[PDB]
């Protein structure tokens, strides 16, 4: 039940990226 | 022979009238950060509610009970602990997507605890988050 | 190295969005009594600010405990037992006063327990209230 | 310690009456 864990931690590392150039 | 109309009546009008005391506890200071955290959680969650939502989903936040809503609470705090300013603002956009969905079930116990822990953990070491803000202008 | 604004700023800022919440689930009907018992709500508490506040008094309402609040309910509850409309309006205002002056302590889980039990009472034969309500225009 | 519980239901009877008329 990790892969669940993994992909939240992924999504939000992708929002705070093109947020950081902006 | 209850009134379920007035129960509701008197309950949120209690809760508002709660709320704006709470407000005037909040200074100069912390008031205009509300108010550039405002816009800034915003303007998240307009290009970010298709992202949002797909985290809304991962984490099953339907299950509305403080067995899912620890672990919730468990998972916001170790992507954090994996913490830059835009995840934060993200973070809190996150929450607000929560309440969105979960706002009709009404107020329950467990959420305040985590909204209260994961606002905690947010505050830590706020130098960096306080420069992104205030960058805008 | 945690930032007390910033915590505070948060845990207000989701809150109000779930207030909007619970507010989006209040209908015409109930939308319209909110705004009819709020306007009773107030004109009571200027003219009887001197005779709540003295309630406040004899209720010890700083004690801000469960042990306290578990016998403010009580003693409330038994006035209701002992619950004419005008009575009934006058609760809420006492409430709303109790909330004003304990505002600035936070929220606290007793009070909502409280609030929802008083609120409950309250809707019981609902029916000569909504009347009194109602006859104001 | 009974004192206060009286006067508080005495007290809110005052306003309901009060209140009953206008
Ligand atoms: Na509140
Ligand atoms: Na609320």
């Amino acid at each position: 039940d990790m892969r669940p864990e993994i992909w939240i931690a992924q999504e939000l590392r992708r929002i705070g990226d093109e947020f950081n150039a902006y | 022979n209850f009134n379920n109309s007035i129960k509701n009546v008197i309950v949120f009008y209690i809760n508002e009238k709660a709320l704006i005391e709470e407000k005037k506890m909040l200074s100069c200071y912390e008031n205009k950060l509300l108010n550039l955290i405002k816009e800034d959680c915003e303007n998240i969650m307009l290009k970010y509610k298709p992202n949002l939502s797909y985290i809304c989903s991962l984490l099953k936040v339907d299950d509305t009970s403080e067995e899912n809503i620890k672990h919730i609470k468990d998972q916001i705090i170790e992507s954090l602990e994996n913490n830059r300013p835009s995840v934060k603002l993200a973070i809190i956009s996150l929450i607000s997507m929560i309440v969105e969905m979960n706002g009709y079930k009404g107020k329950n116990i467990p959420m305040s605890f985590l909204i209260e822990d994961i606002a905690l953990k947010i505050s830590e070491n706020s130098e960096d988050l306080i420069n992104f803000i205030n960058i805008k202008n």
